[PDB]
């Protein structure tokens, strides 16, 4: 187990780990969080109790290096940092555990969920979509806007999602416009599995990582790329059968976490509406289509 | 965006633009087999492109042939129009393609856009406007052009006959569409009243009669007539 050591909490603030949160108060003595489970990517993210506006957190994973937060009362937020020396930071954290000023990774241990939500995420090429070699972790936030947003305007602080883009040259092959259009799976498989993202894997991470980046952040343009990725697969005649039960199970996963709330905001009606009831695979998504029809009756 | 009666002056400033309608692409005459099930039979059709200011007509004949062996014919004839379309742009010279293509149904924007997509500069639009040229099949000599053809064939014409001489594009499209919406309305009393006096003929290289200017005031008033009339009559007023 892992654990991310909090310098302070000089802000009063909800911090989350993954799909778990707690509100610390302004000068509490909080130092971090312990016991998380090695071997999956996590996310440690914020929202400021006085300006919810701005939620914002680090993508990290504890196998590439030692990680810590600590307010920056210039910059006015809970910084990420990686402490190099190893012995300084098994000192801190063994003192800050041994006062027990730590909130423990909650994990019931029939769960799977966060397994579920990360299963094809990768922390190596998480860092290619939220560029800044510097840090082995990345930083989002609600307001960034991703690459295909800006061709639609700070480059070094953007989402580089794989663009999708149903009416570009790259999906329509000269000469079969009307198949193409129609029937996606020659840009889902020729174009984007196989000579981009280069397997399935790959596709389904970024998919999941989108997601996410919605749900955690509000990030807008992320839940356009989730929507896209899916729309892409659900708009093909021809799909391996391997990956459509595992998109079942993905999806699934997703919907069940969604907070009931953010219905609203975090579904694409069209999308799903084709996806599940219009599309050639509307038969195919049978965990995914009973779990939307029993909680978000509405949207369909 | 799209057009309509706010932005209609626009279809007669120097922006080569050209409306396309695809009403007229797929027709069927439908009919019962001797089974007593009803089956299609199509018959020719086309594609009525046309450019507003200049009244050129770039009409595409749409031969039954190239339905032979199709599935789902009613929108495969969008996408057949949309590459006739493409094809037609990529047939003429850069300074002759259009700048916008008005589609008159919705329907036709995806389809267009995708076989455009080489020409992103081209602005695919829809309108708010309800056109009349699915009765360009009421114009004898273009029904009688589509139903003759063996092949596929694009045929030019001038859909004004020679009025810009005498009259301003925004004038000449306002005649036109009032003689076509009286054919789409009756077609039968529409063309009584165009040919009644047969000392008016219609020139072998024009559509419409030799009208004077004083005839066509009259034929003018006689197809609004008609249009208020069917509207009663249809409407009981
Ligand atoms: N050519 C390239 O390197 C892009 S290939 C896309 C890709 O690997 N996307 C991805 C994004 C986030 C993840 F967590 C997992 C995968």
């Amino acid at each position: 187990m892992n654990t991310v050591p909090f310098t302070s909490a000089p802000i009063e603030v909800t911090i989350g780990i993954d799909q778990y949160s707690f509100n610390v108060k302004e000068n509490q003595p909080f130092h971090g969080i312990k016991d998380i489970p090695i071997g999956h990517v996590h996310v440690i993210h914020f929202q400021h109790a006085d300006n919810s506006s701005m939620r914002y957190g680090y993508w990290f994973d504890c196998r590439m290096g030692n990680f810590y937060i600590q307010y920056d009362p210039k910059d006015g937020l809970y910084k990420m940092m990686e402490e190099r020396d190893g012995a300084k930071f098994e000192n801190i954290v063994h003192n800050f555990k041994e006062r027990q000023m730590m909130v423990s990774y909650p994990k019931i241990d029939e769960d799977d969920t966060w397994y579920n939500l990360t299963e094809f995420v990768q922390m190596d090429k998480i860092r290619k979509i939220v560029r800044k070699d510097e840090n082995q972790f990345s930083y989002v936030d609600s307001s960034m806007t991703t690459v295909q947003e800006n061709e639609l305007s700070d480059p070094a602080h953007s989402l580089n999602y794989t663009v999708i883009n149903f009416k570009s040259r790259e999906a329509i092959r000269p000469g079969h416009e009307m198949e193409d259009f129609l029937d996606k799976s020659y840009y889902l498989n020729t174009v984007m599995l196989q000579g981009i993202f280069k397997n399935s894997s790959n596709y389904f991470g970024e998919l999941q990582f989108a997601f996410l980046n919605a749900m955690f952040f509000g990030n807008y343009g992320s839940s356009l790329q989730w929507h896209a990725m899916i729309e892409l697969i659900c708009s093909s005649a021809t799909v391996p059968k391997h990956m459509l039960d595992k998109l079942d199970e993905i999806l699934y996963y997703q919907i069940k976490t969604l907070p009931e709330q953010y219905s609203d905001i975090l579904l694409n009606e069209r999308v799903w509406n084709i996806c599940l009831y219009s599309s050639f695979q509307k038969n195919s998504l049978h965990n995914t289509e009973k779990i939307m029809e029993n909680k978000y009756p509405e949207l369909l | 965006g799209a057009m309509n009666s706010s932005n209609y002056a626009e279809l007669f400033n120097n922006d080569i633009k050209l409306f396309v309608d695809d009403t007229n692409v797929y027709r069927v005459t439908v009919h019962k087999t001797f089974e007593g099930n009803v089956a299609t039979k199509a018959i020719n059709g086309c594609i009525f492109t046309l450019n507003p200011k200049t009244g050129h007509l770039f009409l595409k004949i749409i031969h039954t042939s190239v339905w032979a062996g199709q599935k789902r014919l009613s929108q495969l004839a969008k996408w057949k129009t949309a590459e006739e379309v493409s094809a037609l742009v990529r047939s003429l010279p850069k300074e002759e393609q259009p700048k916008q293509i008005i589609v008159t149904r919705k329907a036709m924007l995806d389809p267009l856009e995708v076989h455009m997509l080489d020409f992103p500069n081209i602005a695919i639009r829809p309108t708010e406007l309800r056109l009349p040229f699915s009765a360009a099949m009421s114009i004898d000599k273009l029904s009688d052009v589509v139903m003759k053809a063996t092949e596929p064939q694009m045929v030019l014409f001038n859909i004004y006959d020679d009025w810009l001489d005498r009259i301003s594009s925004y004038t000449a499209f306002s005649r036109l569409t009032l003689l076509l919406r009286a054919l789409k309305t009756n077609e039968e009393s529409a063309k009584m009243i165009l040919l009644s006096d047969p000392t008016i003929t219609i020139k072998s290289y024009h559509l419409w009669p030799s009208f004077t200017d004083e005839q066509w005031i009259t034929i003018e008033s006689q197809m609004r007539d008609l249009i208020l009339t069917e509207y009663g009559r249809k409407y009981n007023v």
